[PDB]
C-alpha cells in the first residue's frame, strides 16, 4: 500500500454502572419507580422519577436521593459529598 | 529639595529647642511647625507640578519615597492622601494598560507586564513604606476595582499560566520558577470571574495533556500543590481530581498492551496509545461524532474494547473522532506522516481508493461539521513546501467536485514530518465560551441552594432571607457573573418540605438537619 498506520493514539472515554438492579436508599431497584411512587402514590403517572449518577459513580432513584439530601448529605455507601453527573440510567 | 529643607529645619528647631531651652518644650512647638509647614505643603506639593508625587514615583525614586513616607507618617491625614495619590496613579497606569480599544496585544505580554508592574509597586512598598498595612490596603483595592474591567483577564493569565507550564525553558531551575508561579498566584488572588479561569485552565490541562505527554511532570504537582492554597480547597479538588484520573489513564494503558497481548485477535496493533480517561472531568467537544475507523484501528479498537469488557467490567465504552493523533507512514525515502486522529481517515480513504472529493468525504464518511473543514484545510490550505495533498481545481472554496491528488514534495528529509494548523491558539469563540460560563453560573447557584439550605435547617434559620447573607459570603469570589438565576432557582425548589421562605409565610422554619 502506499500509506500504512504505524502509531495511533486514541482515548477511550467510559461509564460504569454500578450494581443496576437495585436502590440503596429505598431497597426497590434502580429503576422500576422507587418506594415514594409505589407507597405514597399509586398513579406514577407522568413521573419523571428517574435515577440519579454521582461522581463516586454510585446510583440511586433521583427521588431516594433528593429525600436523603435533606437531613444529611455526603453518600451513604462511602463518605464522598457526592455530585450529581447524570440524569437517568 | 523641598522635603530635605524641611527636614533640617524640623532637626536644627528641635535641637535648639532640646538645648537652647527649657527639657521639656516640644510637645507644641513640633505640633505648630507640623501644623503650619505639612498642613500646608501636603495638598499642593504631592499633586500639581513639576516632580510631585505621582512624577517621582513614575521615574523610581525609591529616597525620594522613602523621605516623603518618614516625614508625612508625623502628621495625621498624611497618609490618607498619599495612599489616594498613590491610588489614582495606579488607575491611571492600569486604564493605560488594560485599554480594550485595539486588536492585536499579546495576552502573555499583558500578564508580563502587569506582573512587572505589581512587582515593582510591591518593591517600592517593600523599600520605602516599610511594608505600611494602609499602602497595602489601598494597591489591593486597587488591583480589585482596575484589573476586573475586563472579561478576558482571566483567559490571558490562563494562557500565560499554560505558557509557563508547558515547558520551563526560560528558568530552567526550579527558584525563579517557584517565585513566578507565587506572583501568578498573588496576582490571581486580586482576579474576578475565577469560574472561567478554572474552565480555560482545564481546557489547557486537555490540551496539555491529549495533544503531548512529559509536559513537566513534577511541575504539574507544583501546580497541584499551588492549587491546593489560594482560596481554599474548593475548586483545588476538582484539579486534585483531573490529575488522579489521567494517572488512572496512563495505568489503565499500560494494563492494555499486557492483556491486549491477551484478547489478541489480529494484528492492527502493531503500535497502540490508548488513553483512559472520565466524562466527570474532561467535557465533550462538540458532539462526539461516529465516523467510520481505518481496517487496522478497527482491530485494534476491537482488541481494545475486547480487552475492557472482559478484565474491566461494569462500564462500556464510546468511539470519537475529536481528539489524539497518529502517525502515518508514509513512502524516495519512507518519510512518516502525522494526522491527528484527523487526517487519518481522508488518508485511508485515499488509500481504499484515489480520485476522491468533498461529495467522498463527506457522503460516506459520517464526518461533522466545520470542524472537518479545519481538519481538511490542515493539509492543502495555508500550507509551505510541506503540502502533501494537493487538488485539480484549486479554488478558496470548496465546490464538491475538487478530486485530491498527493505531492510527494521532497523537502523534510525528517520522517516524522507533521501538518499541525489547526487549534493554533486557544481562545476560542464568543458565544460558546459565554453559553458555558453560564453553564458555571446555574452550577454554582445549585451549589449556593444545597448550601444555604441545608445549613439552615441545623445551623440558624432565618426570617424572611438573612442567611442568605452567609451563603453568599461563602461563595464570594464565585459569585458575581451570574444575574438572578439563585432567585429563580430558589423559587421553582419551594415544593416539599425541609424548605420555606414561602413569601405568604416566611416565618420561623422548622429545624431539622
Ligand atoms: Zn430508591
Ligand atoms: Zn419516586
Ligand atoms: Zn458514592
Amino acid at each position: 500500500k502506499r500509506f500504512e498506520v504505524k502509531k495511533w493514539n486514541a482515548v477511550a472515554l467510559w461509564a460504569w454502572d454500578i450494581v443496576v438492579d437495585n436502590c440503596a436508599i429505598c431497597r426497590n431497584h434502580i429503576m422500576d419507580l422507587c418506594i415514594e411512587c409505589q407507597a405514597n402514590q399509586a398513579s406514577a403517572t407522568s413521573e419523571e422519577c428517574t435515577v440519579a449518577w454521582g461522581v463516586c459513580n454510585h446510583a440511586f432513584h433521583f427521588h431516594c436521593i433528593s429525600r436523603w439530601l435533606k437531613t444529611r448529605q455526603v453518600c451513604p455507601l462511602d463518605n464522598r459529598e457526592w455530585e450529581f453527573q447524570k440524569y437517568g440510567h | 529639595v523641598y522635603i530635605k529643607k524641611v527636614e533640617a529645619r524640623i532637626n536644627e528647631e528641635i535641637e535648639r529647642v532640646m538645648h537652647c531651652l527649657d527639657k521639656s518644650t516640644e510637645e507644641p512647638i513640633v505640633k505648630v511647625v507640623e501644623r503650619e509647614l505639612i498642613s500646608k505643603h501636603m495638598k499642593t506639593i504631592v499633586e500639581m507640578e513639576n516632580s510631585g508625587l505621582v512624577h517621582m514615583l513614575k521615574n523610581g525614586k525609591t529616597e525620594d519615597l522613602g523621605c516623603m513616607y518618614k516625614l508625612f507618617s508625623r502628621v495625621p491625614n498624611g497618609l490618607k492622601t498619599m495612599c489616594e495619590c498613590m491610588s489614582s496613579y495606579l488607575r491611571e497606569q492600569g486604564k493605560a494598560l488594560v485599554s480594550e480599544e485595539g486588536e492585536g496585544k499579546n495576552p502573555v505580554d499583558y500578564i508580563q507586564g502587569l506582573l512587572d508592574l505589581k512587582s515593582r509597586f510591591d518593591r517600592f512598598l517593600l523599600e520605602s513604606f516599610n511594608n505600611d498595612r494602609l499602602f497595602k490596603q489601598t494597591i489591593a483595592g486597587d488591583f480589585e476595582y482596575f484589573l476586573n474591567l475586563n472579561s478576558r483577564s482571566p483567559e490571558y493569565l490562563s494562557l500565560f499560566i499554560d505558557d509557563k507550564l508547558k515547558k520551563g525553558v526560560k528558568g530552567l531551575t526550579e527558584q525563579e520558577v517557584e517565585t513566578i508561579l507565587d506572583k501568578a498566584m498573588v496576582l490571581f488572588r486580586f482576579m474576578q470571574e475565577k469560574d472561567v479561569f478554572e474552565r480555560y485552565y482545564k481546557q489547557h490541562l486537555a490540551r496539555r495533556l491529549l495533544t503531548n505527554k512529559s509536559v513537566s511532570d513534577d511541575s504539574e504537582k507544583n501546580m497541584i500543590s499551588k492549587l491546593k492554597t489560594e482560596c481554599g480547597c474548593q475548586f483545588t479538588s476538582k484539579l486534585e481530581g483531573m490529575f488522579r484520573d489521567m494517572s488512572i489513564s496512563n495505568t489503565t494503558m499500560d494494563e492494555f498492551r499486557q492483556h491486549l497481548q491477551a484478547t489478541g485477535v489480529s494484528l492492527g496493533g502493531v503500535d497502540l496509545t490508548v488513553r483512559v480517561l472520565t466524562t466527570g472531568y474532561w467535557p465533550t467537544q462538540s458532539a462526539t461524532p461516529k465516523c467510520n475507523i481505518p481496517p487496522a484501528p478497527r482491530h485494534a479498537f476491537e482488541i481494545f474494547r475486547r480487552f475492557y469488557l472482559a478484565k474491566h467490567s461494569g462500564r462500556q465504552l464510546t468511539l470519537q473522532h475529536h481528539m489524539g493523533s497518529a502517525d502515518l507512514n508514509a513512502t524516495t525515502r519512507k518519510h512518516i506522516l502525522q494526522v491527528s486522529t484527523f487526517q487519518m481517515t481522508i488518508l485511508m480513504l485515499f488509500n481504499n481508493r484515489e480520485k476522491y472529493t468533498f461529495e467522498e468525504i463527506q457522503q460516506e464518511t459520517d464526518i461533522p461539521e466545520r470542524e472537518l473543514v479545519r481538519a481538511l484545510q490542515s493539509l492543502a490550505c495555508g500550507k509551505p513546501t510541506q503540502r502533501v495533498l494537493t487538488k485539480e481545481p484549486k479554488s478558496k472554496e470548496i465546490e464538491n467536485g475538487h478530486i485530491f491528488t498527493v505531492n510527494d514534495q521532497f523537502t523534510s528529509k525528517l520522517h516524522r514530518v507533521k501538518i499541525q494548523t489547526v487549534a493554533a491558539k486557544q481562545g476560542e469563540s464568543d458565544p460558546e465560551r459565554k453559553e458555558t460560563r453560564q453553564k458555571v453560573d446555574d452550577d454554582r447557584k445549585h451549589e449556593i441552594e444545597a448550601a444555604i439550605v441545608r445549613i439552615m435547617k441545623s445551623r440558624k434559620k432565618m426570617q424572611h432571607n438573612v442567611l442568605v447573607a452567609e451563603v453568599t459570603q461563602q461563595l464570594k469570589a464565585r459569585f458575581l457573573p451570574s444575574p438572578v438565576v439563585i432567585k429563580k432557582r430558589i423559587e421553582g425548589l419551594i415544593e416539599r418540605e425541609y424548605l420555606a421562605r414561602t413569601p405568604e409565610d416566611r416565618k420561623v422554619y422548622t429545624y431539622v438537619a
